[PDB]
């Protein structure tokens, strides 16, 4: 007769690191670090956001002659603006507290 | 203490695919197996097939072998089915079981189950 | 997996006496390869017995189990009607599982 | 339409994994941003097949 | 112990026999479960403890407020740069002790064999044991499980 | 080794014997010295490391700074968040090391006795030896401490 | 280096009871030994008592058994003490001792010690 | 393995012999290479993680201001403090495992010499063994390296 | 992959000394072992001498054996050299080898080399 | 180190046939103790060979070469125009090194 000890070694090609030794193939892993998005904003937690589009929170607030449809809406989850909004303070001035104005405006509902 | 819950009853239309998710209350990271079994009415149970552990190894009975697959999602403590083919002999009630063990030893953990019907 | 052979099902006695239930696997399988599960109309199964010899955990002394090989067999020692339920045996050789017909318990 | 639980500028994340590096800004329950690439850890034994 | 197998599953570790009864992988259920409990809390541990409730939206300031924006900079780089440092020394950390956690449990049922296992069989090194004896599966089954006989076996002493 | 000691008292780690000078627990002082000098060495550090000399009496801003409040707000959840975190790993992480530690020390006196007590005596694997030869309270303070006379005891071989 | 340090002397009127706080410099945890002597006026020391290290084990000489108490907080490095039913004959010096191990083995290491005495 | 050697070179780990042929210390450059490539591979990812590439540059403020100077200052101060401990803690932890990382390699080539040099060496238990056979040097050499011809020999048995 | 690169060719008047710098692309710590050879024109190589490991134990031919002095910063990856009393015969080309393992066995690595001759 | 003995290095042959290259050694070394490297004029050496057995990496099978004590020698299996160049024998045998005079390989 025969007895002999030994582990299980499955066909995987899961890489690791540790402190000393790099690339070495474990049998099995979990893995806690998430980096796939859908590339596609859309509504979260059941409530549409506020899509302002071509009007910045100046001109928004103000209520700008273009982009009159934000008027409509009046309930949201968070506020999506374009990297360069091109409807701003339509009348030239300077906004006062502007940057204060988003903080107090940013945590509304 | 645990709590298993699965998806709501649904009604599917003859020669589809249903599928029924299992899930743990607190589901974190778990290992306990996974398995499902039918009771039809005023019928006794019958076994379907379960997973085993990490390892991930899946074992069906020769009865169908080819239409239920069952894959668990052990980050979430999750288990689904993508049963395919059913037919009217299919109509019955299928549970979520637990074995307390990386293997597929008997269970001592069901769900509310959930009711599945198939019809026009 | 394997076939289960099972006894008939009609057994009809009263409560507060010795009970018993038959279920009978056709080839000898390994001791702890066994358990038994309640079930009642309308409800899910619940657990009984694991490894035909231990019983689960919050069972009254009420329950008892015994047999090898083919001779499986159960017994009540005093029934109750709380305890009068329909009584599936299971049997699981290794990555596998089986279940019985179901006894036809009723009361007189 | 989405059901998302989170919400990025880059997308959605739409799972509940502990870390994320897609975006620093987040909106809602989000995964901690971490900026290493990648990580990872060990659950079973190292693979040395003969 | 010297190298892995393949055709063995359902169980990190195992024996192997090679008895007139049948030859085949078989799985230690017992050693194997521990180790999946202690993995298991290991892993939620690290979940816990890296909490992810909070409020990471950024702000804007006006040119003259450059100190706000440069310090407003700082303690978001900052920070980010010590959960990057934390995240990665903790995962690194843990998986080094998770693979020498694998070889104590390997080599301490090595052991626990040996002990079961008394000088009737002859170690030839490799992971592996000869016995003096003849026995079935109701021996082998001893061994690997918790019960053994020694007594009844003394041949060639 | 197997299962632990509630008679013995005055040190972590100790012997046992059954001769008919008297049944009695003792400590090994040597060993046992040994292992609180890493424990008292081990606790101070976690204390020193963590400094606790610093300002923390909070501020308040107007209302038309609520950037600031924002920020300062977030520093302070900031280095809570971490404190804590760095707090619980720490201290979960040493004790690992410590119970470990134990067993090492333990174990390896276990070993020291096998070297020092030869196969004279023999091994039953519960932590216990059974001795070839009658042995006194001379001996036996042999065993226990770092003084053996093998060579005088050769009976049954 | 270590410093012992004890209370100042303090006196207590008979049938009292009277509290002596023994702490090292640099007072950060240790498990060395403590114990105590008495050092009666023109006459030779005669011992007390002590702990033993982590596990807090007390011995008292059997002379009186029940009035004297120590209790080490071993976090502080501070040795107390509870001694009560003072009389004539305890007007002594008290000394707080260190053996350099966990065990109450010899000693090494004094404070300056402290003068009790009791009177009306 | 009871106290170091000063004669030696070359390596971290090492024989010795004391045959007719030749008496002299020697080094295993396949088990001190392996521990190499570990403290290489350890070291350099303390430095990578610890990342340096960052402005530090202060900034002043004002009379009125002296909120954001208690407030940058204690940006400044919490993230040097949290530097300070992550340094010494990655530091102080990754050399207790290095001293015990060597332990292990020593005493398992202890262990590996064991098991190619069978019973037919006397162990004298301070890291050393007398043979019972004459040996030169090529059955020296065998010993040192992965080769060994243990059924050649077998005097005194 | 890795690289090896030397400083500069250089010329210096007789009787002077020579040092060259030695370095290894991305230099993180590194333990191989270094050394280097002397190719004279038109002629075979010769050994000088190399550095083991983080031992630091030198090692020089007989043919000079005080002239060449060889010490490696092993946090830079760099070896220097401190040779001294040059003359004519020691106009040749000096190469930086690496033998992949803390000894100083034999060299796969080497760098591009470096031409230094003496003349006023 | 330890000298070594060089036969003489006119060894004159043309492309596509066997090929043989001389180096002696003065007194026996470890066969480990030995190596073998390419170089060509105006260009730094290039391994060959290293343990008189072991043809390195990215080394075709262009390459042989054997010898024990005093007899070291090599041959080339088929000789082709780049492989055409001066080649150094190296001996090692502990914390020591040394290289040959070079032979005058050479094309007819
Ligand atoms: C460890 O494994 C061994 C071997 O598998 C187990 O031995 C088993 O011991 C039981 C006794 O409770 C045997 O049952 C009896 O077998 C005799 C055989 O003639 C039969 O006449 C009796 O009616 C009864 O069934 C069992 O046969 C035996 N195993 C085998 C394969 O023969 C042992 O119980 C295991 N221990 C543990 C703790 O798992
Ligand atoms: C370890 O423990 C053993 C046993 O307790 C110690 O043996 C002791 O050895 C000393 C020798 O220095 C003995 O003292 C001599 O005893 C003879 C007995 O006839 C007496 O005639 C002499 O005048 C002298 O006192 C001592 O008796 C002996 N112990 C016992 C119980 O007899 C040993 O010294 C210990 N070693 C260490 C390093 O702790
Ligand atoms: C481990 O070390 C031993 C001892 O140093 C090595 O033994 C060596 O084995 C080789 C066989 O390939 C011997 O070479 C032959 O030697 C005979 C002696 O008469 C000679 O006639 C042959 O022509 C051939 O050269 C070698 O002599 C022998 N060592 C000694 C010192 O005699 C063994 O190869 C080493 N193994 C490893 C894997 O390093
Ligand atoms: C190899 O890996 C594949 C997936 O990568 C898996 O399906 C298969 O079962 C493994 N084993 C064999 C023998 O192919
Ligand atoms: C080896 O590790 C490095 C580390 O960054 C990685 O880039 C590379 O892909 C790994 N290669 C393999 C084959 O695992
Ligand atoms: C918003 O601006 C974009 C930029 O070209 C333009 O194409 C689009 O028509 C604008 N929409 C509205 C509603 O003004
Ligand atoms: C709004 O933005 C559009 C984009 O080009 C521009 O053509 C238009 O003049 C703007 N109108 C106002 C009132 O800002
Ligand atoms: C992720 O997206 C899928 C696809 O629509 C959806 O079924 C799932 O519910 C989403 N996850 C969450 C957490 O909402």
């Amino acid at each position: 007769d025969t007895i002999c000890i030994g582990y299980h070694a499955n066909n995987s090609t899961d890489t690791v690191d540790t402190v000393c030794e790099k690339n070495v193939t474990v049998t099995h892993s979990v893995n806690l670090l998430e980096d796939s998005h859908n590339g596609k904003l859309c509504l979260l937690k059941g409530i549409a956001p506020l899509q302002l589009g071509n009007c910045s929170v100046a001109g928004w607030i103000l209520g700008n002659p273009e982009c009159e449809l934000l008027i409509s809406k009046e309930s949201w989850s968070y506020i999506v603006e374009t990297p360069n909004p091109e409807n701003g303070t339509c009348y030239p001035g300077y906004f006062a507290d502007y940057e204060e104005l988003r903080e107090q405006l940013s945590s509304v509902s | 203490q645990v709590q298993l819950v699965q998806s709501g009853a649904e009604v599917k239309k003859p020669g589809s695919s249903v599928k029924v998710s299992c899930k743990a209350s607190g589901g974190t990271f778990s290992s306990y197996g996974i398995s499902w079994v039918r009771q039809a009415p005023g019928q006794g149970l019958e076994w379907m097939g379960g997973i085993i552990g990490m390892f991930g190894t899946t074992n069906y009975a020769q009865k169908f072998q080819g239409r239920v697959t069952i894959t668990a999602d052990e980050f979430t403590s999750t288990a689904y089915m993508e049963l395919s083919s059913l037919r009217s002999e299919d109509t019955a009630v299928y549970y979520c079981a637990r074995g307390g063990s990386y293997y597929v030893d008997y269970f001592h953990h069901w769900g509310q189950g959930t009711l599945v019907t198939v019809s026009s | 997996e394997i076939v289960l052979t099972q006894s008939p099902g009609t057994l009809s006695l009263f409560s507060g006496e010795r009970a018993t239930l038959s279920c009978r696997a056709s080839q000898s399988v390994s001791s702890s390869s066994l358990a038994w599960y309640q079930q009642k109309h309308g409800q899910g199964p619940r657990l009984i017995m694991y490894g035909a010899s231990s019983r689960a955990t919050g069972i009254p002394d009420r329950f008892s189990g015994s047999g090898f090989g083919t001779d499986f067999t159960i017994t009540i020692s005093r029934l109750e009607p709380e305890d009068f339920a329909v009584y599936y045996c299971q049997q699981y050789g290794s990555s596998s599982g089986t279940f019985g017909q179901g006894t036809k318990l009723e009361m007189k | 339409e989405c059901d998302a639980k989170c919400q990025t500028p880059q997308g959605a994340i739409n799972s509940s994994l502990p870390f994320q590096n897609v975006h620093p800004v987040t909106i809602g329950e989000c995964p901690k941003y971490v900026r290493s690439a990648k990580l990872r850890m060990v659950t079973g034994l190292r693979n040395i097949p003969s | 112990i010297e190298g892995g197998w393949t055709g063995m599953v359902d169980g990190w570790y195992g024996y192997h026999h090679q008895n007139e009864q049948g030859s085949g992988y078989a799985a230690d259920q017992k050693s194997t479960q521990n180790a999946i409990n202690c993995i298991t809390n290991k892993v939620n541990s690290v979940i816990e403890k890296m909490n992810t409730q909070f409020t990471a939206v950024g702000k804007e300031f006006n040119k003259l407020e450059r100190r706000m924006e440069n310090l407003n900079k700082k303690v978001d780089d900052g920070f980010l740069d010590i959960w990057t440092y934390n995240a990665e020394l903790l995962v690194l950390l843990e998986n080094e002790r998770t693979l020498d956690f694998h070889d104590s449990n390997v080599k301490n049922l090595y052991e626990k064999v040996k002990s079961q296992l008394k000088n009737n069989a002859k170690e030839i090194g490799n992971g592996c044991f000869e016995f003096y004896h003849k026995c079935n599966n109701e021996c082998m089954e001893s061994v690997k499980n918790g019960t053994y006989d020694y007594p009844k076996y003394s041949e060639e002493s």
